[PDB]
């Protein structure tokens, strides 16, 4: 009983907390500031009048 | 401006020059001398906008505003070293429990330190974030799914030592 | 009409509070000051602020206010705002939440005869280092220096005040009608001094201040009860564990385990009720740091052992020995630190 | 702005603000008082105290500050700071702080025929009766106190402030568009009434019926306490001869202790009524002392008698603890904030 | 409007808030001084400081303050800013870290006969000598002893309004029920002022704890370690755990006295029956301990008279403390 | 008895704050600029905030309150408000939480000479960047950035009075010691203001913490709880308290790290030495835990050796760094 409670919660504690880790390391800023809004308001990016 | 309105005051964003071409300055100023660069966040954009709202009279305070965003990241280097590895650790602790024998007589007791581990960590986490009932944090739900984990395996064990 | 109304704009239509009030530049201010206490409202040794609560009684000769009651249908004292007449703008210099002055402007009294009186109530925060080394039976040297934050010794100059059998009140003034005494920390003795210095390195100006000594002494049984106590049950408790047996089934490293976390709680209680200050350390912790390696070395002979009997039983008496030489020598020190003996009279009389 | 400069200078010269703008001396003033709640800014129990950020609206009619437009170049409104004219002291009365007044004295907009209209920025601290009963389902009904310090009733009259159509919208407005959702609390019900009095002073209270999202305290509480329970019942199934049952026990006790100890600071400290959840707690740690104290007999009494009562124990303990739990639940659960404001 | 600007303009053209309201010097200005308790917001027994929120009615005739009512269009009664009038300095002597006087002035009621009505609010953080010796079934007696600061009684003297303080919009506190209330005017003399006694009126409150919340919250979990502390005598040595179990019961009974330490005050001038309790508490669980090991180091007999000397003693101990 | 009035009345009598106290427009004010430190108040770490207690000393000559000492009976020096006269709006450039501008405005000396002498105290809340590497160990290096906010180098130029703060009434702290203090002046231009520089005096202290109460209450605990891990490899199998003695040791080992990671602030600029040695320790715990378990269910001296000799080189090293 205790091999195959190993067996079962073993690989799922770590298939937990590895999808828990990519989920979180993987969150980035979105690379525009407005979603929607192709213009990415950078000073390199000056919208000449 | 609230002593202002639209009718009163037109905000506007700070126009700047180069080549003679003038632009809006839509981004919030860094000045490398006068800037000092914070320990937690790097700011990856800081627009600016005018906010005008149709719908609003012309004659409210609230039809425009200047708005300036700060869209900062956290820096996550302390905090994986000195909060994230401890708990992962602690929790993959709970695996060795199906090892040691059970003429030991200390599998319940490692499950139980483990268990109370998860919950001082889980403690410490809800002081430092805010009870926000918008999203349970990461590190929150990997507490949770650790205590949940832990409590199953003290039943296997005691299951087990009953056999 | 109100005679009083004629008194005030007889004296103050033609006065201004900016100058002092002097006929010559030259002249000093003499000041009588006299800071009655009306309670220690407490002593945070963690932020190392003394907060009391005190009556400043000021009293000068303004020449500019010199009336008689006979042209004044009897008039004997008049009150005016403080801001209607000169002050000394005495403060408290070492302060430390930045509020020099007083916490109520309170009305000043023009007796007849030209003298002003000033008695304004005041909170004060300040600067006392504490002296952790004997806690819990500790006393406090905290001081209190009052200056002219303006005027330098030459413009304004102070003096004790004269009690009513022609001596100087040279210290803190405690009336029986508003003294309350304080629970934690008795007041021993509370003499004043009026120090002079030198200005600048030139000769410069005369600089001059009242500095009060309030020597108090904290009341231990509490921390006798709630403190010591436990503390001494548990290093108590260290001993036990060699009696346990030798073999399978005795909890001895256990036990000084655990006991040796109780310590570290009660070591953490200490550091929270103690300031981070180092330039000591307080009697009580070294005790605490003493029996925690005491515990460690108790725990590592246990495993030796078990790795007998009479081992263990050696072991119990030398520990026990050691333990006891130990926790004499640290208390003797606190027991020992009483308040000097001082030349000055007891700030509350019997 | 020469014309704005006259009609002001025109207004003001003999006006005085510390006198309230009645005509005849029986007049009364009336005061439409509208709320607009810009942030809930937070909730605290342990000091019953409810902060939030709001935009008043004072609506009156000052007869001094009335103007024709066509003599004065068509100007039909002016923005003149509050100061200068003569305000209603309309001041929150149950706040806790000691802050009766608006954080800031904005100017005030003056109509032609002298209506005049004020909507002033406050921080509030409200004193608020906290629910302590169905914690973490608990719902809050805050009130803010509106009335004017000084005058009486029959100097200044309040109103509930009207719609925008002058419908008896008795309402705290929320510009959903615009307003600072809470994380913790969600806006219900929030009515505005007035209070007539019983030298006596009219009233105008704004509700804000509050209800408490119990996800965070679900997963961060309730969860943990439920777990040390299930495991304080499977101590009963450790047999004895592990000797691991009294560890299991007096963990599953102190764990619980000090998650009763840990929520004692987050319910208010007032005693007026126990929340339910701390009843549960205290509930299962007089069960955990019962477990401890019939694990110690079954050790000193015989092993199969003493396996026996473990197991009677076991069952009978966890059909209480079951019952017990089951019914708080659906007490807690049951008692959902109501569908009146006022039931 | 025009009417109550004409009589506020004439009433304060030249009037004097330095000297005091009366005809004649020597005269005395009699204030009413009326305390109202609308919350009591809080008492700390850690900084002996009781935190109130009050409004301080306080009525007196100003002479130069009349009018008559027909000049004026029939106004009898005006409000006033509270800066612009002499006030009696009214200071909490025993103030704590607030304010001595008061700081929010109100407008003033006047009327045509000079009668002057001001209720100013006020938050009062006055020092309280708290009772620790019952806690928490303790009662507590504070008080408040407010009184001109600069007048002495022969100049303004100050009556109480009523010889109790006014509880009507009293704001019913959760944790603290006042027994009762009253006001009482003294004459103090002080060795400032030899020649002079100072009048004060010091309103006293009796209040009482509700214990509840300490029940529940701290003597239930005490009480359920003091009956398991005895029952480690039950538990056989060859179980091996009677040690573990004691100092599990040691720890769990130094966070409670741990946490009574954060909840009472530090001062040494009598110990809390909860704080005695604990500490024969500890005590006895040091014995306990002892005897344990000493037993450890016939046994049944032992282990079984011991059981039930500590029972009767737990018993009798929690009769005689509670 | 009456000159000291009418010499205030005649100085004041058109006198403006707005303007500068300089004959011609085109000149520059001459501000003389000492920092005395009266208390190192507080040094809050984990909010990178540190309280000062300060004396701002101004000095400088006011071309328009100069006087005639024979015309007022010899008086010399006169005291006046702050608030009446034009004053340098030194601003502190990093302050955290604290207020920009002097806001307790003492009075002012006065000199026949039209020298001005004003010592504003303050409570500086400045930022400074904690490093908490060599912590408990660790000298901080703070300043203060004190300049004119509005008035550019070519308009008001700021001298500092002396080449170090003024230490001379500095209260000793407890906790800090000032180990050394140095100001220098700086010329720099903001994006602001591109064609005028703007000046500044950046006092800086270099203060070393005591290490003695963090020694004695962490220090030494985390020594013996790290000390209390290897005996559980001496400790026989047969006593059962491999086990618990292990799970208390991490336990406490946790509790320690909790307690120093809230000791120190969040920054992730660089780690702190000792939170990297008790992320080490507690690695070096858990696979000693590991190694006991594989041991129970199947050695003991080869580990113990090992870790002896392990723990006293990680400790000897760790001796030479913090020295
Ligand atoms: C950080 O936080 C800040 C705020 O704190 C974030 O800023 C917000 O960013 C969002 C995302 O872009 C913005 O939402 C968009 O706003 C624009 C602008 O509209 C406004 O101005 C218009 C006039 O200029 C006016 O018509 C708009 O009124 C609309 O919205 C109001 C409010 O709901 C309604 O009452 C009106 O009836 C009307 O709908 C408004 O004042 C909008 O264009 C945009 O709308 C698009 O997206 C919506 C949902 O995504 C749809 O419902 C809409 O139909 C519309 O759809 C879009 O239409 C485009 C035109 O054809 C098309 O190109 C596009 O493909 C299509 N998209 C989709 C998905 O169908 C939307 O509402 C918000 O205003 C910002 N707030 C500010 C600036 O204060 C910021 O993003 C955050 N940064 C992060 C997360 O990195
Ligand atoms: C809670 O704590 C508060 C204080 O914080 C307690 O309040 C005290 O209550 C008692 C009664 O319970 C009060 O005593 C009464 O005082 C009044 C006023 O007395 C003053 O004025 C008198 C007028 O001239 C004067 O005679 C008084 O002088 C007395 O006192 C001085 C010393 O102070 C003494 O030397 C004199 O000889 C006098 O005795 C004083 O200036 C007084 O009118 C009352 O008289 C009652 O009692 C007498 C007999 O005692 C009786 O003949 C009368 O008919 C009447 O019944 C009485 O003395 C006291 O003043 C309050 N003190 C304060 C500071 O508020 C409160 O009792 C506590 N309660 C609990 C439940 O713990
Ligand atoms: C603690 O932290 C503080 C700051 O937080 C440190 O303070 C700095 O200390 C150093 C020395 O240790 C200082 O450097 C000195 O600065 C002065 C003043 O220089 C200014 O004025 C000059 C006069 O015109 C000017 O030339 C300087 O211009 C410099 O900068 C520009 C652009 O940045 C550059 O183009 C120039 O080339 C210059 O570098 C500047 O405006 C200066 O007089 C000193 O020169 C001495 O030393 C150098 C060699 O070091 C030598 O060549 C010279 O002959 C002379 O002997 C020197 O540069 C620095 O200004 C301080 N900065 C601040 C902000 O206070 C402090 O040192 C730290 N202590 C520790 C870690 O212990
Ligand atoms: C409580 O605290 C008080 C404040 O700290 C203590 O008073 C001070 O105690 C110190 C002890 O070192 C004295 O310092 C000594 O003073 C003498 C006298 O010289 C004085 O005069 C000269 C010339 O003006 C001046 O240079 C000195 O500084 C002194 O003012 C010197 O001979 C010694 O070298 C040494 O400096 C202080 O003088 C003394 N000050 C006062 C105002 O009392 C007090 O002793 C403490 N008491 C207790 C019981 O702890
Ligand atoms: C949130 O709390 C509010 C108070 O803090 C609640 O408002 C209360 O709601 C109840 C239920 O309707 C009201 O009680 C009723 O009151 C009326 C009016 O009473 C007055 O007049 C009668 C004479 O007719 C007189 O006897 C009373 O003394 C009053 O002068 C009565 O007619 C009803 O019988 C009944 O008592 C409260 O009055 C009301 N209080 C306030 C201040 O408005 C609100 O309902 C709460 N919300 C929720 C969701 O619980
Ligand atoms: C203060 O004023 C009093 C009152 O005028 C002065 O005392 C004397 O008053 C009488 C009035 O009858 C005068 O004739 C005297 O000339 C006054 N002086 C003396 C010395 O008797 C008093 O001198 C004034 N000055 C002070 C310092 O008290
Ligand atoms: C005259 C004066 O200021 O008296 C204040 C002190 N008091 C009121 C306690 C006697
Ligand atoms: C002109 C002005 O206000 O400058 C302030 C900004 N500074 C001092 C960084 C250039």
């Amino acid at each position: 009983v205790d091999r195959l409670c190993l067996f079962v919660v073993t690989p799922v504690m770590v298939v937990g907390t590895a999808w828990i880790f990519l989920q979180g390391v993987y969150n980035q800023p979105p690379p525009q500031p407005f979603p929607g809004d192709p213009y990415s308001y950078n000073v390199q990016d000056k919208r000449f009048i | 401006s609230l002593k202002y309105t639209a009718k009163e005051i037109t905000l506007s964003l700070k126009q700047d020059a180069k080549e003679n071409r003038t632009y809006p300055v839509e981004w919030i100023i860094i000045d490398p001398e006068g800037f000092t660069e914070n320990g937690e966040w790097e700011i990856v954009h800081r627009p600016a906008r005018v906010n005008v709202d149709p719908r609003a009279p012309l004659d409210s305070p609230s039809r425009q505003d200047i708005t300036f965003y700060l869209i900062i990241r956290r820096k996550p280097l302390f905090y994986i070293i000195n909060i994230l590895v401890p708990c992962v650790l602690i929790s993959f602790m709970v695996n060795l429990v199906f090892y040691l024998p059970a003429d030991s007589g200390e599998k319940t007791s490692v499950a139980i330190s483990v268990l109370l581990a998860q919950s001082v960590f889980l403690l410490l986490i809800s002081k430092r974030l805010p009870a926000t009932s918008m999203a349970i944090p990461l590190i929150g739900k990997f507490l949770l799914f650790g205590m949940v984990l832990v409590t199953m395996v003290v039943v296997i064990c005691v299951i087990v030592l009953n056999i | 009409k109100n005679e009083e109304l004629r008194l005030y704009h007889h004296l103050f239509n033609n006065y201004d509070p900016g100058s002092r009030p002097v006929r010559e530049p030259e002249d000093t201010v003499t000041i009588s000051l006299k800071v009655t206490l009306t309670n220690l409202i407490s002593l945070n040794e963690k932020e190392e602020t003394l907060t009391t609560s005190v009556w400043i009684g000021i009293d000068w000769q303004d020449y500019r206010l010199n009336y008689s009651k006979d042209d004044f249908g009897g008039i004997e004292t008049l009150r005016v705002p403080s801001e209607l007449v000169w002050l000394p703008e005495i403060v408290l210099e070492n302060n430390i939440d930045g509020q020099f002055g007083v916490a109520y402007d309170a009305n000043v009294l023009v007796y007849e005869g030209g003298s002003v009186t000033w008695l304004p109530p005041a909170i004060y925060r300040s600067v006392c280092a504490v002296e952790v080394t004997y806690f819990p039976f500790d006393w406090q040297n905290c001081s209190l220096i009052f200056r002219s934050q303006t005027y330098n010794a030459e413009e304004v100059e102070f003096t004790f005040a004269v009690d009513n059998d022609g001596k100087t009140i040279n210290k803190i003034d405690i009336d029986t009608e508003a003294y309350t005494e304080n629970g934690e920390w008795a007041i021993d003795f509370c003499p004043g001094v009026i120090r002079r210095h030198h200005g600048g390195a030139t000769d410069g100006p005369g600089e001059t201040d009242v500095i009060y000594s309030l020597i108090i002494r904290r009341k231990p049984l509490f921390y006798v009860i709630n403190i010591i106590v436990p503390c001494v049950l548990i290093s108590g408790l260290v001993l036990l564990a060699y009696f346990l047996p030798a073999q399978a089934g005795g909890q001895k490293c256990t036990v000084s385990i655990n006991v040796l976390l109780a310590q570290t709680v009660f070591l953490f209680l200490i550091a929270q009720k103690i300031p981070e200050t180092s330039l000591s350390v307080p009697l009580l912790g070294r005790f605490l740091i003493f029996v925690m390696v005491v515990a460690t070395l108790i725990v590592m002979n246990c495993v030796i052992v078990l790795n007998g009997n009479a081992l263990d039983n050696i072991c119990f008496w030398a520990a026990l020995v050691l333990f006891s030489v130990g926790s004499s020598l640290i208390f003797l020190g606190a027991y020992f630190n009483r308040v000097p003996d001082l030349p000055y009279a007891p700030c509350i009389q019997p | 702005s020469e014309a704005e400069g006259r009609l002001r200078e025109k207004l003001f010269s003999g006006y005085d603000s510390s006198v309230r703008p009645a005509r005849e001396v029986g007049d009364r003033v009336r005061v439409s008082v509208g709320l607009i709640l810009a942030q809930l800014i937070s909730l605290n129990e342990k000091d019953e105290e409810m902060s939030t950020k709001v935009y008043l609206d004072l609506e009156w009619t000052d007869y001094r500050l009335s103007w024709d437009p066509a003599e004065h170049d068509g100007i039909d409104s002016l923005r003149i700071t509050a100061e200068s004219v003569w305000l209603p002291d309309v001041v929150l009365l149950n706040n806790n702080d000691g802050n009766f007044d608006v954080a800031l004295d904005i100017s005030v907009v003056v109509s032609s025929d002298g209506s005049v209209r004020w909507q002033p920025p406050g921080i509030y601290r409200s004193s608020c009766s906290i629910q302590v009963t169905y914690f973490p389902f608990d719902w809050q009904n805050c009130t803010m106190v509106f009335s004017s310090y000084s005058y009486d009733s029959s100097e200044v009259s309040l109103q509930t402030g009207l719609g925008p159509d002058g419908q008896g919208h008795q309402e705290i407005h929320i510009h959903e568009g615009t307003f600072i959702e809470n994380g913790q609390w969600e806006i219900i019900h929030k009515p505005s009434r007035l209070i007539q009095p019983p030298g006596q002073r009219q009233e105008v209270i704004f509700y804000l019926i509050i209800r408490r999202k119990p996800l965070f305290y679900l997963v961060n509480v309730i969860a943990p306490c439920i777990l040390i329970t299930l495991l304080a019942i499977f101590v009963f199934y450790l047999p004895p001869d592990a000797g691991e049952k009294m560890g299991l026990s007096i963990f599953a006790l102190l764990t619980l202790t000090v998650f009763l100890l840990l929520l004692a600071d987050k319910v208010p400290e007032t005693s007026l009524s126990v929340p339910i959840i701390i009843k549960y707690l205290m509930f299962t740690m007089v069960l955990v002392t019962f477990s401890v104290i019939l694990s110690v007999v079954v050790l000193n009494l015989w092993q199969f008698v003493a396996m026996v009562v473990d197991r009677l124990f076991l069952w009978t303990f966890i059909i209480f603890t079951s019952v017990g739990t089951l019914v708080i639940f659906l007490d807690a659960t049951y008692h959902l904030p109501p569908p009146d404001p006022f039931p | 409007s025009e009417h109550e600007t004409r009589l506020v303009a004439k009433l304060f053209k030249d009037y004097s808030s330095v000297v005091r309201p009366v005809e004649d010097h020597r005269q005395v200005v009699e204030v009413t001084v009326g305390l109202q308790l609308i919350q009591l917001i809080n008492v700390d027994e850690v900084n002996q400081i009781v935190t109130t929120n009050v409004r301080l009615k306080q009525q007196w005739v100003d002479y130069n303050l009349k009018w008559n009512p027909d000049d004026y269009g029939g106004v009898k009664k005006i409000h006033i800013p509270s800066e612009k009038i002499w006030r009696p300095d009214l200071v909490l002597y025993n103030n704590a870290d607030g304010d001595f006087a008061i700081v929010k002035f109100t407008k003033v009621l006047l009327q045509y006969t000079g009668h002057i009505t001001w209720t100013p609010p006020a938050i009062f953080k006055s020092y309280c000598e708290i009772i620790v010796t019952h806690f928490p079934f303790d009662e507590q007696n504070c008080s408040m002893k407010l009184g001109t600061w600069t007048y002495d009684g022969s100049v303004v003297a100050i009556n109480p309004e009523s010889d109790q303080p006014d509880l009507s919009n009293f704001m019913e506190s959760g944790e603290w029920v006042i027994k009762e209330s009253r006001g009482w005017k003294h004459s103090v003399t002080y060795s400032c002022c030899p020649d002079t006694p100072y009048l004060d009126i010091t309103y006293h409150f009796v209040m009482q704890r509700l214990p509840l919340y300490f029940i529940v919250n701290v003597i239930i979990p005490c009480l359920l370690f003091s009956f398991l502390t005895g029952l480690v005598f039950y538990l056989p040595t060859d179980s091996g755990e009677k040690m573990t179990l004691s100092i599990s019961v040691l720890l769990s009974l130094t966070v409670f006295l741990l946490v009574i330490v954060e909840l009472i005050p530090s001062t040494s001038s009598a110990v809390p029956l909860i704080g005695k309790y604990m500490l024969f508490t500890m005590v006895f669980v040091i014995a306990s301990i002892i005897i344990t090991v000493i037993v450890i180091n016939v046994a049944m007999v032992m282990d079984h008279i011991l059981l039930g000397v500590f029972m009767l003693v737990c018993i009798i101990g929690t009769l005689a403390v509670f």
